[PDB]
């Protein structure tokens, strides 16, 4: 729960869920779950910065 | 003849007599320099 | 290494751990006279925020002042003379010829001076040539009940420049108003303070 | 919160002695200038009153009687900076 | 100031009576009259506008005559007044003495300025060389004289530079010198390209290269004076550096005859005196005239 | 402890900016150096704290008064200064009805050795009457070594003799006296408190403060 | 519910109060008007029954200053021009030099300039209720404001070698300025009760 | 406050004059009564923010 | 030598600089403490809270 | 510990090259109201 | 401008805390530059304190000018100040 | 922090200064100095283990990096130079190889 979410994805909210998933060679990458105000969840992630 | 004088290049001149000596920090002189570098210059008078 | 007195610690607020300082010297005579008279350290006794003085004695001086000032003290002629001179050391200051003392408070079976007589004596030694002695009564820091139930010390009282009763402490001398030294500053000019 | 128009209405409390957290805009705007003066005086005196520090009210007197000089009260920033007569201090302090 | 101009009216876009009003205001504020310079507005009403300007002008004349027989308030008033004046001059689009529409101009931060010609309906009633707009402002200045004089008589070049000054080597022992060499290379290229142009889609390529070198020059200057453009400190960048002048050099500056040491307290010496090692007593000395009576002391020290 | 650790100056170019000049001109009408007044008789003229600490100490002044009478050097002061005009008008101004302005406004307190503060006269006379236990008086027994008028003159004397130095650049005095105690402490133990408060009230002097509260005392019939 | 009556009544002990605090003279009864006293004076079948008779005046106690003053209460919200220019010639015919107007609410600006000119030697001035209903002078934080004659003003500027622009200023939109009825340039002598050392008299002007 | 009121003025070993820390505390030199309380009685509640 | 993580992807790491320290052997305790210390990152240091 | 009676002056502005005095100290000396000292030192 | 007449002088008859300072400054300067001393020396060597002995008797030239911010100024002989 | 005599006694800020400063001590940084190509190292000549210690100072082999010595301390207001936290050093013990 962090405010910084909602101000960026305005349809979103501070409510969220994440996991820093990691490969067997210890190469973690994250992907956050954004619970948006309408109801859907956006599957955020990162690639090429 | 006594009033008139010359230049380091040789340009004759005359006048510009009213000259005095004043104490002031040289850093102010540097400011005047770099401000002349802007075409903006102050005309400070004296008594 | 440059040395100064503690009483300046407070005003400069420096913790005396290594914090260095700038040391300036005026060239001309007018500037040095001006530093000598207006902003001489002796002319900076009351801070500008409020009248509270900040220069003054600190932990050790207030401590042993409390101890000595207590009426339970006593001194033979040797101790009294040695201590009075030790504080005076007029030569390093100058301006003074000879040391005057007071009679002992008790004489029989033996002469003994009390520390309170000692403070009176030193106060006499700096009495300006023609400036009436000091008379004053002001509360001490240590509450009276510490010495005894209905202890008489309580608050320093002393007239005409002679310590009568009460014991000196941080409130009497030091960064404190209406103690002893503050009245000194007011009466006998700052330089004597 | 502050609504002086409102407190004018009730007569249960005396409408004379009313302390204010400053909002000196309102107090100055609809109480006069001297009201603002004394207000910020007592205000900052309290601002230090919360601390064990005493500031002689004379410096407070000066700060006050200057900050309100123009007839309003000027902030010690670009606005009040921009009106001094000496073209040097203005050159010196914030932006040459 | 150009945007507020009217090329066809040869004036500003404003009405001459408002310009005259602000002129009276500034003139009466000049001698230290504020509520009177505000009383110039209690007059209510081209010929008739000229009569009102006569009313205001004569009122200023009178009030000055009475006053004859600087402070923060006055300047605080003048500054606000000129701010409002400029907010007003920057608004009007159509002339009032010319009743026409001057061709507007669009500027650029990269030091580029010009815009398109007039509109057809407006006829019913970019970036090029600087000399034209230079003469434009010169014309306005010589034409609108009294108000501008109160504002700042001679006002032509105050916005442009025909030949800039170079300091002595004493101040330039570097980067500034290199920037001067660059702008001189620029000016020699300009003189050459201008001679090529006067001796000559010829106009297309010629004007293209000419304005290219003109902008390269103007960008060279823009870079020399200010470093925030042309991605090399500019002069303003060394003054407002917050690390140079007026604070590291004017109010706070290193000095001579001042030592710097670590301190330790001492209870023996004095509350007044400071005890100093002999090192500093040697390395700190000050001047002293010698009289006859202090002669022996000074001689001994020598 | 470590919380106490993580809990543990730009104003001094703000409150010092416009407060450069603020000097005490000779007419005792404190101005900035531009020519315009800020106050008459600065901050209740008497002086900044230094020589106004013992003005309140009526008892200690009246205690000895003989070191003090020579410290003030009466024989020289009384020569060239006026005393009875302002001392007389002070009674008439002490008549509560107006049309008797404060003498400090009518008579400069630099030379007219009767011109002092109003609350000063209230306090000194109130002390004269309440517990005069050291001042004798009845008055027939006073003429040995004291007088009601004697100590009254001494107090008018101390005030006049403890004016501000005409020429003190005070704006920076106050700028210091706020700046130093300001950054002196910043930690807390709702209303915004500390340097944020002083920042909004003085540095930006802003509408729309963060904790604006009003306080009105109630009446009897509630 | 009908608290409007207490409002317009209280508006008088700020209006009849604004007779001295100016220098005029008024019966000590118009300052001591009780709540029911107002009702008894201005009454009727209602229970509204106050209007059309809330208008008074006063003459100087200095016997000069040319001339007198007249106050009036225009009940109609946003009186506009069709009520404003009307209540000027009453002041003119009555030789009332200065008039006082009160409106609630939102006096239209269009019907303010054209009357601001015809003021001329007269000064419509200026207030409106709901904003000036109790005496602000009755307060702890407001010192005593006293006007000054050009005799005293000349004396002040003579004692201090000043020019009339070197003094502290008071803007005209100050509540106490309009309250006192200030002209741009007259010197107010205020009496600070700053209780650090006595009360004194500072000086301000209006531009 | 209760147990402090009871212990520190008399509960300790040697009385005011001879107690060198009572001196350094009450004489304003260095320390305070809260210091002797903590060192000699208890620490109390730990008010953190 | 530098610590600056120059990667086309942040490797799911907030900060990208100052990743290395130098084993300052000024004192043995300084040594060991250098080994065992951990840090959260100046991305929160810029945040005084 | 660095003493400096005198030494090198700057290339441009003839300042003793890189002790600090000013811009807060100035407030101090002008607080004492000690003009000659200020013009002397700075 | 104008010079204030001696008869009417509103400046404080007191030697200001600053005036003593500057006065003694220049008197030290004169004396140090071989000026005539109007007080007997007592073996004194510092050219400056000598001026203290001079002031203590107020036997000193070098009147002072007090400038009013208006443009007027007073001329107070050191013997005339308190 | 564990290598701290009776660390459970002082008010915690003291222990915190203790760690932060004791990490900045003039002791031996090791033994094999002859082949150290460092910028600035510091070594103290006359070292000894404390008399008071936690056991883990022996367990962890801290006998091989003494960082100070054992001083004859006497708490007393005798001289007058040791206030504001200051301290005095016996001349003899200093020349003797302190
Ligand atoms: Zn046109």
């Amino acid at each position: 729960i962090r405010p910084s979410f909602a101000n960026r994805g305005t349809s979103y909210s501070q409510y969220g869920l994440s996991i820093r998933c990691v490969r067997p060679d210890q190469s973690s990458l994250t992907n956050t779950l954004h619970y948006l105000n309408n109801g859907v969840t956006m599957f955020r992630f990162h690639w090429r910065k | 003849t006594s009033d008139i004088w010359q230049d380091g290049s040789g340009k004759k001149f005359v006048g510009g007599t009213n000259t005095t000596l004043i104490a002031l920090p040289s850093v102010f002189n540097y400011l005047t320099a770099e401000l002349t570098a802007m075409n903006i210059k102050m005309m400070l008078e004296v008594k | 290494t440059i040395r100064m007195h503690y009483a300046n610690c407070n005003s400069y607020n420096a913790d005396f751990d290594g914090d260095e300082m700038n040391m300036h010297f005026p060239q001309s005579t007018n500037a040095r006279s001006e530093a000598q008279f207006i902003a001489n350290t002796d002319s900076q006794y009351l801070v500008p925020t409020s009248g509270d003085p900040l220069r003054g004695l600190i932990q050790d001086h207030v401590v042993m002042g409390v101890w000595l000032t207590c009426k339970d003290t006593f001194y033979t002629r040797d101790e009294y003379q040695q201590l009075l001179f030790q504080a005076l050391k007029p030569d390093e200051t100058g301006m003074y010829g000879r040391i005057k003392t007071l009679p002992p408070a008790i004489q029989r079976p033996g002469i003994y001076w009390t520390g309170k007589q000692i403070i009176s004596s030193v106060l006499l030694n700096l009495k300006p040539s023609d400036r009436p002695g000091l008379n004053l009564k002001s509360k001490a820091k240590v509450p009276g009940k510490y010495w005894s139930p209905d202890s008489e010390e309580g608050s320093v009282l002393f007239d005409d420049g002679e310590l009568l009763c009460g014991i000196l402490d941080k409130s009497s001398f030091g960064a404190s108003a209406f103690g002893l030294v503050h009245s000194v500053h007011e009466l006998y000019g700052p330089d004597i303070a | 919160g502050v609504n002086l128009k409102a407190i004018w209405e009730f007569y249960n409390e005396i409408s004379m002695n009313d302390i204010y957290t400053n909002d000196i805009a309102a107090i100055l705007r609809i109480y006069g200038v001297e009201a603002a003066r004394n207000a910020i005086v007592h205000e900052v005196s309290s601002v230090f009153g919360v601390y064990g520090i005493a500031v002689d009210p004379r410096h407070l007197s000066l700060i006050a009687d200057y900050m309100t000089f123009e007839g309003g009260y000027k902030a010690f920033n670009r606005m009040g900076i921009e009106y001094n007569t000496s073209p040097f201090a203005k050159m010196s302090f914030e932006t040459t | 100031l150009l945007r507020s101009t009217c090329l066809y009216c040869h004036h500003f876009k404003l009405s001459k009576v408002k310009v005259h009003l602000f002129f009276c205001r500034l003139k009466l504020l000049d001698y230290g009259l504020l509520n009177e310079s505000e009383m110039v507005e209690n007059v209510s009403l081209a010929k008739d506008a000229a009569t009102l300007m006569r009313i205001r002008d004569e009122f200023v004349a009178k009030s000055i005559a009475d006053s004859r027989q600087l402070t923060t308030l006055l300047l605080h008033e003048r500054k606000k007044v000129v701010r409002a004046f400029y907010h007003a001059i920057s608004s009007r689009k159509q002339c009032d003495n010319c009743q026409s529409f001057s061709p507007n101009f669009r500027k650029e931060g990269f030091a580029k300025i010009f815009e398109i010609p007039l509109s057809g309906k407006n006829l019913q009633f970019k970036y090029m060389t600087s000399t034209e707009v230079r003469n434009h402002l010169r014309r306005l200045f010589v034409k609108e004289n009294v108000v501008l004089s109160r504002l700042y008589p001679a006002s032509a070049d105050m916005f442009f530079l025909q030949n800039i000054a170079v300091p002595p080597t004493r101040f330039r022992p570097n980067i500034q010198n290199e920037l001067l060499t660059r702008i001189l290379q620029s000016s020699i290229q300009i003189a050459s390209l201008s001679k090529d142009s006067t001796v000559e889609e010829r106009r297309s390529r010629a004007f293209e290269l000419l304005i290219n070198a003109f902008v390269q020059l103007q960008h060279d200057v823009n870079s020399l004076i200010d470093s925030n453009r042309n991605p090399p400190p500019g002069i303003k960048q060394i003054l407002e550096k917050k690390e140079g002048l007026f604070r590291k050099h004017m109010m706070g500056k290193r000095v001579n005859y001042a030592a710097r040491s670590v301190i330790s307290p001492d209870p023996n010496i004095e509350t007044n005196e400071i005890g100093v090692p002999p090192v500093f007593a040697t390395k700190l000395t000050y001047p002293e005239p010698v009289t006859l009576y202090n002669f022996n002391e000074m001689r001994n020290a020598v | 402890g470590r919380e106490g650790l993580i809990d543990t100056g730009y104003l001094q170019r703000c409150l010092m900016k416009h407060l450069e000049g603020l000097c005490v001109q000779y007419d005792h009408t404190v101005r900035d150096s531009d020519g315009s007044i800020v106050q008459f008789h600065y901050g209740e003229d008497s002086l900044d704290v230094t020589k106004q600490k013992h003005l309140t100490q009526f008892e200690f002044s009246a205690k000895n008064y003989k070191s003090l009478i020579q410290k003030y050097k009466v024989k020289s002061v009384l020569s060239a200064v006026d005393s009875e005009t302002a001392s007389s008008y002070a009674k008439k101004a002490l008549k509560k009805p107006y049309k008797y302005d404060p003498v400090l406004d009518k008579y400069p307190p630099s030379r007219y050795l009767g011109s002092v503060s109003e609350k000063f006269q209230r306090a000194v006379d109130e002390y004269t009457q309440k517990n005069p236990d050291k001042l004798i008086a009845e008055s027939k027994l006073d003429d040995s070594l004291l007088n009601e008028s004697k100590f009254k003159a001494l107090m008018q004397l101390r005030y006049q003799q403890s004016l501000v130095d005409p020429g003190e650049s005070v704006g920076v005095l106050a700028s210091q006296s706020i700046g130093e105690p300001s950054t002196q402490m910043t930690l807390n133990t709702n209303v915004t408190l500390g340097i944020p408060r002083l920042r909004e009230i003085i540095m930006t002097a802003s509408a729309n403060i963060q904790t604006p509260t009003m306080t009105l005392r109630l009446n009897d019939g509630v | 519910e009908e608290k409007n009556i207490v409002r317009v009544f209280r508006a008088w002990k700020t209006a009849h109060q604004l007779v001295h605090d100016r220098g005029y003279g008024v019966s000590q009864a118009e300052l001591d008007l009780t709540l029911d006293q107002f009702k008894a004076m201005h009454c009727g079948m209602g229970r509204n029954l106050d209007r059309t008779t809330l208008s008074f005046y006063a003459k100087p106690s200095n016997d000069s200053n040319k001339g007198t003053i007249y106050i009036e209460f225009a009940k109609e919200p946003s009186v506009g021009i069709k009520e404003m220019r009307t209540f000027v010639h009453t002041l003119g015919d009555h030789n009332h030099k200065t008039g006082i107007l009160i409106y609630a609410n939102s006096m239209t600006p269009s019907a303010a300039k054209i009357i601001a000119t015809v003021t001329g030697q007269f000064t419509i001035e200026t207030f409106q209720e709901s904003d000036l209903i109790v005496n602000i002078t009755h307060h702890e934080l407001v010192p005593k404001h006293i006007l000054l004659s050009p005799d005293e003003k000349k004396e002040l500027l003579d004692r201090y070698k000043l020019r009339e622009t070197q003094l502290p200023r008071i803007q005209l939109a100050d509540p106490v300025a309009r309250y006192l009825g200030l002209k741009r340039g007259e010197v107010v002598k205020i009496v600070r009760r700053s209780e650090t050392s006595g009360r004194y008299n500072s000086y301000r002007i209006c531009a | 406050s209760s147990i402090i009121n009871k212990c520190i003025p008399d509960g300790l070993l040697t009385k005011f004059p001879y107690n060198h820390m009572q001196t350094m505390t009450v004489s304003g030199a260095k320390g305070s009564n809260v210091n002797v309380s903590q060192i000699s009685c208890l620490l109390g509640q730990q008010e953190l923010e | 030598s530098t610590g600056n993580l120059v990667s086309n992807t942040g490797l799911d790491l907030q900060q990208a600089t100052g990743y290395t320290v130098v084993a300052e052997k000024l004192n043995f305790y300084r040594f060991l403490s250098h080994f065992r210390m951990v840090h959260r990152g100046a991305f929160f240091a810029e945040l005084k809270t | 510990f660095q003493v400096r009676t005198t030494g090198p002056i700057h290339n441009l502005t003839r300042q003793p090259v890189k002790i600090r005095f000013g811009e807060m100290e100035r407030d101090a000396v002008i607080g004492h109201g000690t003009s000659f000292l200020m013009q002397d030192r700075l | 401008g104008k010079a204030v007449a001696k008869e009417d002088r509103t400046t404080t008859p007191y030697m200001t805390k600053y005036e003593r300072a500057r006065i003694l400054g220049t008197r030290a300067l004169q004396i140090s530059m071989n000026a005539p001393v109007l007080v007997d020396l007592e073996g004194e060597t510092d050219p400056l304190q000598i001026a203290m002995k001079e002031l203590a008797q107020k036997k000193i030239p070098l009147l002072v000018r007090r400038y009013l911010p208006d443009g007027s100024y007073e001329d107070w002989s050191v013997a005339e100040l308190i | 922090a564990n290598m701290t005599p009776f660390s459970d006694f002082n008010q915690s800020p003291r222990n915190m200064y203790q760690c932060q400063m004791g990490k900045q001590t003039m002791g031996t940084p090791g033994t094999a100095l002859r082949y150290r190509t460092d910028n600035k190292l510091y070594r103290l000549q006359t070292g000894q283990t404390p008399v008071v210690r936690p056991k883990l100072h022996n367990t962890y082999g801290l006998d091989h990096y003494p960082n100070g010595t054992n001083a004859v301390v006497a708490v007393i207001s005798y001289t007058g130079y040791d206030m504001e936290d200051a301290m005095i050093l016996n001349k003899s013990a200093h020349e003797r190889g302190f």
